[PDB]
């Protein structure tokens, strides 16, 4: 009697780990897929897409040179500077 | 496949069900553990109740009568010995468990925070290229074409 | 009855035995404190 | 009233019965200022308005 | 409040627990700041258009 019930609680107490056990690898399973390029790839494809779609913009929209970002950030600076020349003159 | 960001709702959705099957079940543990601690208490308290009267046997000079109580108390004994080892190895189980429980939740909800956020950025994107996709037609002659052929008619 | 206490016991996390500590050990100073403020206001 | 005379173990009991009256109070009254700033906005917003 | 009066075992506990929250209060509190480029930036490009 005593190894029966006994065995019976063993029964119970065991069937955990397995219903645990097939979680945690289901859970884990579709988890696992969103990092490490997998469904992380879902997650960067699009970010490709996105990097697709915006270079897309950048050729059809040449984007302002260092050359004319020079050229209009200097002339800013005496555009600024004359503006407050004549500030810095006429209500000095 | 579908949009995988359906996907994304409906695969989230399926660690919902889990989530929660992972909570019943830790949940099933536990009551094992508690219902297996009782058992324990019970036989000890037999036992202290025999002893209780070998509290009160071996008084008075009555030795055998204590021997033969006590010799019934060592089966209590042996299974209060051997049941109540039984208990601390399955704490280790359950709380471990619920580290792994509690582990995965933040994953999860950290794991959902970004769906959103990095959802905006392809509702961004294809708007991006579109409001600039017959945007850059109306210049650079593709219809700016249709501004400079009527200019040449 | 085991089965539905312990759902409780998880949805709804025990105080732990540190919690219990702290609020054990600020009622001593709080009810000390307050009568200490009352052995001294009102001694 | 209660540890006039010397009666301190009653006064223990009782304090220790208020704290539980002020942990009631100490939560209950920080809620309430809260609350100000969300009617005084809003009111704001409906001025405004 | 825990290390007054020398209980420097119990605040040990305590900010050890603290570090936890520290932990999640850090790596939380840097992605706020890397979001505000991306609105700003984009309400630039809206702004433009």
């Amino acid at each position: 009697e005593r190894k029966y019930l006994e065995l019976k609680s063993q029964k119970n107490l065991y069937l955990a780990r397995l219903k645990s056990a097939i979680a945690a690898q289901k859970i884990e399973e579709i988890a696992g897929n969103l990092d490490n390029a997998s469904a992380s790839s879902l997650f960067e494809r699009i970010e490709t897409k996105i990097l697709e779609l915006e270079a897309e913009r950048e050729l059809l929209n040449p984007p302002p040179s260092p050359l004319d970002k020079k050229f209009e950030q200097w002339e800013e600076q005496q555009a600024v500077e004359a503006t407050l020349a004549a500030m810095k003159a006429r209500r000095s | 496949q579908e949009a995988p960001e359906d996907l994304l709702e409906r695969l989230l959705g399926e660690m919902e069900l889990e989530l929660i099957e992972l909570r019943r079940a830790l949940a099933q543990t536990i009551a094992t553990f508690k219902s297996t601690e009782r058992q324990r208490d019970a036989q000890q308290l037999i036992a202290q109740r025999w002893y209780e009267k070998a509290q009160a046997a071996l008084d008075r000079g009555n030795e055998q009568l204590a021997r033969e109580a006590l010799g019934q108390r060592q089966s209590y004994q042996s299974h209060t010995e051997a049941l109540g080892k039984s208990l601390g190895e399955q704490r280790a189980l359950v709380e471990q468990v619920r580290g792994q429980l509690q582990k995965l939740e933040r994953k999860y909800l950290e794991l959902k925070s970004q769906k959103n956020l990095y959802l905006a950025r392809l509702k961004s994107a294809i708007a991006a290229q579109k409001i600039e996709e017959i945007a850059g037609n109306l210049d650079n002659a593709s219809a700016s074409s249709l501004f400079e052929r009527i200019e040449t008619k």
